[PDB]
RNA sequence: GAUGUCGGCUCGUCGCAUCCUGGGGCUGAAGAAGGUCCCAAGGGUUGGGCUGUUCGCCCAUUAAAGCGGCACGCGAGCUGGGUUCAGAACGUCGUGAGACAGUUCGGUCUCUAUCCGCUACGGGCGCAGGAGAAUUGAGGGGAGUUGCUCCUAGUACGAGAGGACCGGAGUGAACGGACCGCUGGUCUCCCUGCUGUCGUACCAACGGCACAUGCAGGGUAGCUAUGUCCGGAACGGAUAACCGCUGAAAGCAUCUAAGCGGGAAGCCAGCCCCAAGAUGAGUUCUCCCACUGUUUAUCAGGUAAGACUCCCGGAAGACCACCGGGUUAAGAGGCCAGGCGUGCACGCAUAGCAAUGUGUUCAGCGGACUGGUGCUCAUCAGUCGAGGUCUUGACCA
RNA sequence: AUUCCUUGUCGGGUAAGUUCCGACCUGCACGAAAGGCGUAACGAUCUGGGCGCUGUCUCAACGAGGGACUCGGUGAAAUU
RNA sequence: AAGGAACUUUGCAAUCUCACCCCGUAACUUCGGAAGAAGGGGUCCCCACGCUUCGCGUGGGGCGCAGUGAAUAGGCCCAG
């Protein structure tokens, strides 16, 4: 529910007490609140937030109108957050607490066309005792005369990566408001300089 | 023999349908600000050899 | 990273010179003797892990003789072991200490350094015979 | 993936031969007409060659001689071209696109300094 | 992807100086490294690891050095983060004469 | 006028007569461990030795090491050990040529997928104006395993030996997802060292060739697992066997005949991902706005908002697609500074008979990293894109 | 290279050995120039074991080149 | 990386080994062999001294991770 938008900065090594901690640095920059979705107006409850600034010249006439209505500044990234109704213009301070478990989401790094061995952890085959199918190649796609078809969903080579990925229950190690930073234990999906969506634990333990 | 092989002739219809994307897209021709012969955007005008000043001979 | 077929140097005077891995187990030690497995898969034995093993080279005159199926705890490994502060330890050779069904050594003394991880894993008696605990 | 950052189209030795080959050509001729891509790859190697020469000392010369195996071109670059570029904060290489060839249908380009 | 005008370099450097530690002017050659073994239950021990620096990988938080020793007949290699809280102080025992940065040859 | 035949591998999916785990009933169930039957198919179901073997036997573990179907599933997917071609041998049979219930060594497994099917990705048009963007979720897919230890508690129970249910903590294994900070792997020319030979006139310094890096040592970005981080859930609703409340037919009794409650790893929902071609084509915000055309060319043509084309690039990518920049400009290159890697450059001086060593020099060199900077190219243009059908109803000047 | 029963039986080696070595004789169905038993050396012969080393494998990764993909040129095939 | 045959019908394939000099070498034998058995050491540069050269031997010194420094280049053993 209570969420924000940021940018993956990098990973570093940090200590808390006597133990080292791998940390992903997120610049969870200030988010203008740009549209309040109400059951009365939209049919569901949500908030449209904004992220990186955009030069006024780069902004088209229709997007200018959408921003001018809320009287903000044009952004570039616009996302909603269901059931989260704050007051003012969204920043991590007081939103997230040091220690709080969070749900980091982004777009995985894309690996293009990837065959069954990498894409699905296949096995491929013998590298030596007679082959033409040396390592990658799937085996049998099916059976015989029976479902003279191949099962829908059959794990096959395709475009791997560049998908939405949510990583549940990540520790909030440190927070540097004003610097608009948030240290998170572990690995968030996507590449550095990528959009990230940090929110309240989907369903906490 | 020649292992996977076609089962039936592909009809004049079916063959043609596959070619619905084979059509060449005409170049977006611009007119040269000088020599007034047509040219390609981001290229030197063929005719005068200009690209603000004259670069290529003729 | 020890696995079935891995040959290892014996870090005691139990009589065995070289043991060969037969099974990597999910290394018990609690209340009664050693505990029963935490599954039947588990591919690698690390330092502080118990393995079942066949004796391949044994010294003349000793408790443990060749071809005996025995239990041993991994004491050293070429594969690096990582500690919570960020430190790493890695040994030139991998070694084990033969143990009984209550995880106590079978020999009178331990040879060379042992991994601190053994202390954590409750192996008191091993860590007591140990010359160094790096 | 492949998020690297370089570009070959032949074998190690050959990539270096072409680079050095065309670098000597540009430096000797001042303007060469080549394939667009081939010209694109050339731009930085030759731009980097001028900066080395911009040293003026023997080492700077001898370093250029590792890539420029022409006795004369090394002198032209050392004593003539590099000095002329004295207050240019790097950049003397410009690429213009000439237009498509007959045989392969490849888009040709010019590269001048 | 979010095209924010940012110096990720510096931003990282910022959250790293609070976890960076300058240690003596060593390159290879011998050193007494004085680890603090708090891990012996509630009791805090002190053990010293003394050997030859074989490598010096990393920078900033992530900077570390590899020490190699022969302890009770068996070869031991330790990797230490410079900013490890379990490190107390490293001390040049004696300086060495090497012709490279890695000296892994010493493994034989 | 040909439906390739055993086993393996690869790849799965499905039945339940369930091997484990879940719920129960009876027990010759004190407890603990069992036995047996009922409900239950969500996930799981180890690695070796021998044999072509399936099977089976053994070793070592496990919660468990299930039985079957899918042309004894799968050879336009791989193998080719077994069997059923031609050589050859042994035993045996036959006078023989030959033969088998046999046994033994050998013995070519055919680059190009047309349709359906399956995985990825676009082009078209539709969704009653032309556009930029945010979205609901009908529907669909993924996921679903389990041990051990402690606490309850040395309690219940038991004469004792031993030893719990229920509830609550931790910590693994295997599997999966993401990630590269760590630990490592690689990093085909980023740095050094080394040989032979040929070249740059020679010396000195270098280059080629010795692989499609000559060889060695190291190694950034990247990518990577053997390295990290997270995950399977909790709550709920309806059930299964089963346990019960109220309670007749049958003045008693009965969980049922009418009604009602509880009850499973299963069902629906919840978690993650796709999702309005959901032709039933949904919703919200914002923009542009009613242009011109002789009854001779009956809708084409300037245009708006907006986009495409082209260019320079990209942690995006087969191509397309996607994201960024395009001078009103820091997009990429170069250049500057820094990081990082290599590890002390050429030249000169000194020491030595020399090989070499020392200094100058934490030198020199420099792919991909982090900034900065208008030096180079992103020039100049072209192309396209609305003026909104009708019927009913309601509100309105 | 002969044995059906058969994975005969006992021993060896292996953690575990239907194969292999050795004994044993109950030779379905050895045996003396269709030679019997043995034999050092020789073998791209066949069987079984060991040391060494290793991407054969756990379990695969990275990297290179040549195809595959894209454009311009020329343009086949079995099959139907 | 760690492991090192666990792959599998079978170490099939692919490593390891690799030239010259010195030391050294088994059962068994038809006394030839087996034998390159097995195993171990050396190898580059400079200087001085000696000799039988194209070169070699002894001494001391130098440099690198490494000296048949790159190419050509036996894996070995036990039993049938
Ligand atoms: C290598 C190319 C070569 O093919 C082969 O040699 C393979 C190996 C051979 O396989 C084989 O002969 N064999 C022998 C058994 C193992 C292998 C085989 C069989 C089936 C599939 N794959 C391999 C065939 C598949 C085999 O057919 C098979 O014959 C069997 C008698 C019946 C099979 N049916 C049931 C499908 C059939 O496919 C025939 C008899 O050939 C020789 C086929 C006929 C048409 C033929 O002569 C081709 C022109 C042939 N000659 C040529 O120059 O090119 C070919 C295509
Ligand atoms: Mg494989
Ligand atoms: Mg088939
Ligand atoms: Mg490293
Ligand atoms: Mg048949
Ligand atoms: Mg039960
Ligand atoms: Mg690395
Ligand atoms: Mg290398
Ligand atoms: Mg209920
Ligand atoms: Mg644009
Ligand atoms: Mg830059
Ligand atoms: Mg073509
Ligand atoms: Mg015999």
């Amino acid at each position: 529910m209570k969420g924000i938008l940021g940018t993956k900065i990098g990973m570093t090594q940090i200590w808390k007490n006597d133990r080292a901690i791998p940390v992903t640095v997120v610049l969870a920059g200030p988010c203008p609140i740009v549209q309040r979705k109400t059951a009365q107006t939209d049919g569901y409850e949500a908030v449209q937030i904004g992220y990186a600034p955009k030069a006024e010249r780069k902004v088209n006439k229709p997007m200018q109108g959408h921003f001018a209505k809320a009287g903000v500044a044009p952004t570039r990234i616009l996302r909603e957050f269901r059931g989260f109704a704050p007051d003012g213009d969204s920043v991590n301070v007081d939103i997230f607490a040091e220690g709080e478990k969070i749900d980091a989401t982004g777009t995985s790094k894309g690996k293009g066309t990837q065959g069954v061995m990498k894409r699905w952890n296949f096995a491929g085959g013998p590298a030596s005792h007679g082959s033409k199918k040396w390592h990658r190649r799937p085996g049998s796609i099916g059976q015989r005369k029976t479902p003279g078809r191949v099962y829908k969903g059959k794990r096959m080579a395709g475009h791997m990566g560049m998908e939405r990925v949510t990583v549940q229950n990540l520790e909030v190690v440190e927070i540097r408001a004003g610097e608009n930073l948030i240290l998170v234990k572990g690995a968030i999906p996507g590449a550095n300089g990528g959009l990230v969506v940090l929110r309240s634990a989907a369903k906490a333990s | 023999a020649k292992h996977p092989v076609p089962k039936k002739k592909t009809s004049k219809s079916k063959r043609d349908m596959r070619r619905s994307h084979h059509a060449l897209t005409a170049p977006n021709l611009t007119e040269c600000p000088q020599c007034h012969g047509k040219k390609l955007s981001h290229h030197i005008c063929p005719n005068c050899g200009y690209y603000d000043g004259r670069q290529v001979l003729a | 990273m020890i696995m079935p077929q891995s040959r290892l140097d014996v870090a005691d005077n139990s009589g065995a010179r070289e043991i060969m891995c037969i099974r990597v187990l999910n290394s018990g030690i609690g209340g009664k003797g050693l505990t029963t497995g935490g599954g039947g898969n588990k591919r690698y034995a690390h330092v502080g892990d118990i393995i079942v093993a066949s004796v391949k080279d044994a010294a003349p005159r000793g408790a443990v003789k060749a071809g005996d199926v025995v239990k041993a705890v991994v004491v050293r490994t070429s594969h690096a072991i990582k500690r919570a502060d960020g430190s790493t330890i890695r040994f030139d050779r991998n070694a084990a200490v033969i143990i009984n069904n209550q995880g106590e050594p079978r020999g009178t003394r331990v040879f060379g350094p042992v991994a601190r991880e053994l202390r954590d894993r409750r192996f008191m008696k091993i860590v007591s015979l140990a010359p160094e605990v790096l | 993936h492949g998020k690297a950052g370089r570009k070959l189209n032949r074998n190690s030795s050959a990539r270096v031969a072409l680079a050095r080959a065309q670098a000597t050509a540009l430096l000797r001729e001042g303007r060469i007409q080549t394939t667009l891509t081939k010209a694109k790859e050339l731009r930085p190697f030759v731009e980097q060659l001028i900066t080395t020469a911009k040293g003026g000392d023997l080492h700077s010369r001898r370093l250029v001689a590792q890539d420029i195996h022409d006795k004369d071109v090394v002198r032209k670059v050392m004593d003539e071209v590099a000095p002329k570029y004295a207050e240019r904060p790097g950049g003397y290489t410009r690429i213009l696109r000439v237009g498509t060839r007959r045989g392969d249908g490849v888009t040709m380009a010019l590269i001048e300094l | 992807q979010t095209h924010i005008k940012i110096n990720r370099g510096e931003l990282l450097r910022g959250i790293e100086q609070d976890h960076t530690r300058q240690l003596p002017d060593f390159r290879p050659g011998d050193t007494v490294r004085v680890d603090t073994k708090v891990r012996e239950g509630n009791r805090t021990r002190s053990q010293a690891f003394e050997g030859v620096v074989i490598a010096i990988n990393g920078s900033g938080s992530r900077k570390s050095f590899t020490v190699r020793k022969i302890s009770f007949g068996e070869g031991v290699e330790r990797v230490f983060p410079f900013a490890s809280p379990l490190v107390n102080q490293v001390t040049i025992v004696e300086r060495g004469k090497v012709r490279r940065a890695k000296l892994y040859y010493l493994r034989e």
